[PDB]
């Protein structure tokens, strides 16, 4: 039995017209939620020098995506919505894990998940560079100018539990092991 | 007699931290999806604190107030789980239970088939004090007499009467935490008012933490 | 917590009789039922509303009527006398305790003035005892020189007796030796359902 997980689902199937929400029981926090996107958000990576590695997402394309993910989460919990960073778990769930070329990449999505969308015309609080690293276990890093290109087809989320958690509703990436 | 094993009960100082642990066998661990932590303060119900997944390591808490202080980890190779509580307060004095959930399908709900016998966490600033036992002396047929185990810390106290020879009529009550940091207890016996002049009534109070073994007599006095 | 309310909190039953414990969940999600004894881990009986765990017998059953989720314990046995909680997912019920129903017995009231060994220490503790009464519901008041005294007493109630099925109550009024020499009359008044009139046991300080 090996290990499989990630924050963002890449290169899979896309929703036909509107965004989808897959799960075994949506009211079960222990159960993993599956987000399916209508339009694919592009993801570009680059390793130009030692030890600079980064992952670039479009800000206007991501805020459009997230704000529209909140209008669908509203359809189950008609309340204000928060997208936030996870509090625990292994590296593959705390970072966006992927192997690009021959090098495995771990990057932080602290920038993607830290928004609050109101009940009314969905709002933020008021590009996106994801700091990335590669495992320096086996063996010494490879020089530039390596590039990665992929598509965000979905997201793997977990809703925060409790009654004590009033006000808005909070979701964090991870899961959850198996995919759709 | 039997799985799963929980950490020893403890007395913790306000503001400190506590690493409460839980452990079982490979075959019991390989059949667990989650490990949940639920608490119970005396005179209160079963309250869910949070969960941890045995595979991914991922977590979930019952309130924002458990999120920033409670840390849920597991060791996949040693088949264990842990619960760290930061900023210990008297509101946290409870029996911390742990429970397992088998790999289940959505809809059924949560079902904890196995439970740890518990771990009592007492958030106390007080130091280990020896008890002061006082006699509750009597003065129509039945007369009541007993003892008062005042100002001790921590629990438990072993309360006997006549070295096991007197069990019929014994009412040993639970301890009360006072305005001090100290527990008070009272043990009482019901005997006929004709016996007291003849029979001797000795109580045997023992408080293991302070190494105190007291054996007081109760006789009517005027 | 809006959803998950439970009732009744106390069920007075005799063995052979059938228990009916109800949990009210504000939603259509499945119910789980646990048996809990004092200082013992919870024992899973029922999950999925109607489904009983391996090693649990035909006596215990689970059912639902919309938001009403009930557990039934037919042909009740002595061991079955314990506390019961329901969890709907992450949420737990207030609780319900199953106690041995018996005849209404008034308490035997006894007073104990502070011992001279304690009065050498600096503390004066007056103690009251209520022996062997049912129901568990009984109230105790302390009066010093005919003035109601609260915010200085602490009280303790024992678990139900295995032989006689009764409860006993202990109260302690702690005063300093200084605030003790001031007053002469020390009275504790006790009211119970078994009593048509209140019991007022009293002593006169330093006289025997
Ligand atoms: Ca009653």
């Amino acid at each position: 039995k090996p290990v499989v997980s990630t924050q963002l689902l890449l290169n899979g199937s896309l929703a036909e017209k509107e965004i989808r929400i897959k799960s075994e029981d949506i009211s079960d926090n222990a159960k993993n939620i599956i987000v399916q996107l209508t339009k694919p958000v592009l993801i570009n990576c680059a390793r130009p020098s030692n030890n600079t590695q980064y992952c670039v997402v479009n800000r206007t394309q991501w805020n459009d995506t997230l704000g529209q993910v909140a209008i669908q989460l509203r359809k189950h919990w008609n309340t204000c919505i928060i997208f936030n960073e996870p509090s625990g778990g292994d590296l593959e769930i705390t970072t966006h894990s992927f192997n690009c070329g021959g090098e495995f990449f771990y990057c932080n999505t602290s920038d993607l998940f830290n928004s609050t969308w109101n009940i009314e015309g969905t709002a933020s609080i008021d590009d996106i560079t994801l700091p990335c690293r590669i495992k320096g276990s086996g063996a010494p890093p490879i020089q530039g100018v390596i590039r990665c290109q992929s598509n965000i087809t979905g997201i793997l989320l977990t809703r925060d539990g409790g009654s004590g958690s009033g006000t808005c509703e909070t979701f964090r990436p991870g899961g959850g092991d198996m995919r759709d | 007699q039997v799985q799963l094993v929980q950490s020893g009960s403890g007395v913790k100082k306000p503001g400190a931290s506590v690493r409460v642990s839980c452990w079982t066998s490979e075959d019991i661990f390989e059949r667990t999806e989650l490990i949940h932590w639920v608490r119970q303060a005396p005179g209160q119900g079963l309250e869910w604190i949070g969960w941890v997944k045995t595979v991914t390591g991922a977590v979930n808490f019952g309130s924002p107030d458990f999120r920033q202080r409670v840390s849920l980890t597991r060791d996949r190779d040693l088949f264990t789980a842990h619960m760290d509580i930061r900023g210990l307060t008297q509101g946290d004095t409870a029996t911390y239970f742990c429970a397992r959930q088998k790999f289940y399908t959505g809809g059924q709900g949560w079902y904890f088939d196995l439970w740890g016998r518990g771990t009592l966490i007492v958030v106390s600033s007080a130091s280990t004090k020896g008890p002061s036992v006082f006699p509750l002396a009597p003065s129509g047929g039945t007369a009541a007499l007993g003892c008062l185990v005042k100002d001790y810390f921590p629990e438990p106290v072993t309360v006997s009467w006549n070295s096991g020879a007197l069990t019929s009529g014994v009412h040993t009550f639970p301890a009360v935490l006072q305005s001090s940091g100290l527990y008070s207890l009272s043990s009482v016996v019901t005997v006929p008012s004709s016996s007291l002049g003849t029979q001797t009534y000795i109580c045997n109070v023992n408080h293991k933490p302070s190494n105190t073994k007291v054996d007081k007599k109760v006789e009517p006095k005027s | 917590e809006i959803v998950l309310t439970q009732s009744p909190g106390t069920l007075s039953l005799s063995p052979g009789e059938t228990a009916s414990l109800s949990c009210t969940a504000a939603s259509y999600g499945h119910m789980t039922w646990y048996q809990k004894k004092p200082g013992q881990p919870p024992k899973l009986l029922i999950f999925a509303t109607s489904k009983r765990a391996s090693g649990i017998p035909d006596r215990f059953s689970g059912s639902q009527f919309g938001k009403q989720y009930t557990l039934t314990i037919t042909r009740m046995e002595p061991e079955d006398f314990a506390r019961y909680y329901c969890q709907q997912l992450e949420f737990f019920g207030q609780g319900t305790r199953l106690e041995i129903r018996r005849t209404v017995a008034a308490p035997s009231v006894f007073i104990f003035p502070p011992s001279d060994e304690q009065l050498k220490s600096g503390t004066a503790s007056v103690v009251c005892l209520l022996n062997n009464f049912y129901p568990r519901e009984a109230k105790v008041q302390w009066k010093v020189d005919n003035a109601l005294q609260s915010g200085n007493s602490q009280e303790s109630v024992t678990e139900q007796d295995s032989k006689d099925s009764t409860y006993s109550l202990s109260s302690t009024l702690t005063l300093s030796k200084a605030d003790y020499e001031k007053h002469k009359v020390y009275a504790c008044e006790v009211t119970h359902q078994g009593l048509s009139s209140p019991v007022t046991k009293s002593f006169n300080r330093g006289e025997c």
